[PDB]
């Protein structure tokens, strides 16, 4: 639910 | 095996220098901002846009990569207002007594004074900015430093030190080739080192001074500045 | 300066013979205990060792030669790193602990709040256990936070002197590691493993000040008057 | 300052 988890994906 | 241990001293600074992120702009307004909420309107905006270059930085230095998403996660998390700092003084030191949050945004001590608790953050990176300038610091020790900095914050609360250690071999070679003696080297090796305490020191006080902000809650903050805030308490 | 005259193994000599003694608190097995009590054991403990710290401080070469003025901002700046650092130094050889004193061994189950600290100065002195950190390295390292912490938050002569004393203490540790047997690469690698270490306890200091700046408020745990002019400088 | 005080004798 982090946004930082989201964004080291892409 | 890291890949990044296998890289030669020229091949890590390479890698480095090329994942710099860009040095990005304010808004064109040229309004002198000398109120907190202007002058936060202003440094969380751009903060915010740099934080997202940094995440993608962070993904480009050598190492980082072969940590597991939650490690990533969490350096970034312990580092980022660090890393922001340390940018900003490098960015300020062809500009003494001027912090250059942007080329279009330049602060001084004046402004800071006209938002309570600034100034003294203010003054600390000033003053960082200037011992950096009075060492002569290149952009090649730079880049080394900021890495330090990511992998070496959150590292407490084997990989990342044998990381650590490449990056140390690596200021000393950048060193060693612009013509330092042995001692030189040891010295200034020390002497970049011990500054990142200060660095440190800057962050915490700097995120007291955001949670108070984020309280007050009426400088508008993005919910990406919140969660990195979260992180910290 | 003297400071500047002396020889590696001079200043270590000098900075070992001048080490603060090791304190014993008031615990006691036998007496129940509270947050608020467990509490006033290392409040009462750093106000004595404080008293030691002062007089540790000024036998650290160059510190006397700085202003009163400076002397006084130092310590404000680096008296709970100093307390620190030399708590961590206690603790090595007692993994899962902290030795606050002989007497007195805290594990992580030991306050509200607090664990989170407690918890980075366990993993410090694990670090310092896994180097296998000397005597020696140690109390340069004190030293080094002793002049560094607040030397840029004051003549700007005074600076230089500092500056110079802590290249010397530099050249010291290097002397040290050298005597070891350690590759030129093995000290530079060492010098900066020790002194990323000072970040950390930077931030585990900067932690502390906030959380004793809660106690103070909740006006429970007891503080002495130097304790709470020492936190002041800090806010 | 006790810390003053204490720093000179
Ligand atoms: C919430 C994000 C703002 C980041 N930030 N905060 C700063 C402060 C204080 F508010 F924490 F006191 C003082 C000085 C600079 C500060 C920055 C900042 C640093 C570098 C950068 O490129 C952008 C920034 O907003
Ligand atoms: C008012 C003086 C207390 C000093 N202090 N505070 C500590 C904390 C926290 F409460 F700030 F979080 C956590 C862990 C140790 C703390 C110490 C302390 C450190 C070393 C020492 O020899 C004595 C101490 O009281």
């Amino acid at each position: 639910h982090k946004i930082l988890h989201r964004l080291l994906q892409d | 095996n890291s890949l990044a241990l296998s890289l030669t001293a020229d091949q890590m600074v390479s890698a480095l220098l090329d994942a710099e992120p860009p040095i990005l702009y304010s808004e064109y307004d040229p309004t002198r901002p000398f109120s907190e909420a202007s002058m936060m309107g202003l440094l969380t905006n751009l903060a915010d846009r740099e934080l997202v270059h940094m995440i993608n930085w962070a993904k480009r230095v050598p190492g980082f990569v072969d940590l597991t998403l939650h490690d990533q996660v969490h350096l970034l998390e312990c580092a980022w207002l660090e890393i922001l700092m340390i940018g900003l003084v490098w960015r300020s030191m062809e500009h003494p007594g001027k912090l250059l949050f942007a080329p279009n945004l330049l602060l001084d001590r004046n402004q800071g004074k006209c938002v309570e608790g600034m100034v003294e953050i203010f003054d600390m990176l000033l003053a960082t900015s200037s011992r950096f300038r009075m060492m002569n610091l290149q952009g090649e020790e730079f880049v080394c430093l900021k890495s330090i900095i990511l992998l070496n914050s959150g590292v407490y609360t084997d990989h990342i030190h044998r990381v650590l250690d490449k990056i140390t071999d690596t200021l000393i070679h950048l060193m060693a080739k612009a013509g330092l003696t042995l001692q030189q080297q040891h010295q200034r090796l020390a002497q970049l080192l011990l500054i990142l305490s200060h660095i440190r020191h800057m962050s915490n006080k700097g995120m007291e001074h955001l949670y108070s902000m984020k309280c007050k809650n009426v400088v508008p903050l993005s919910d990406l500045l919140l969660e990195m805030l979260d992180a910290h308490r």
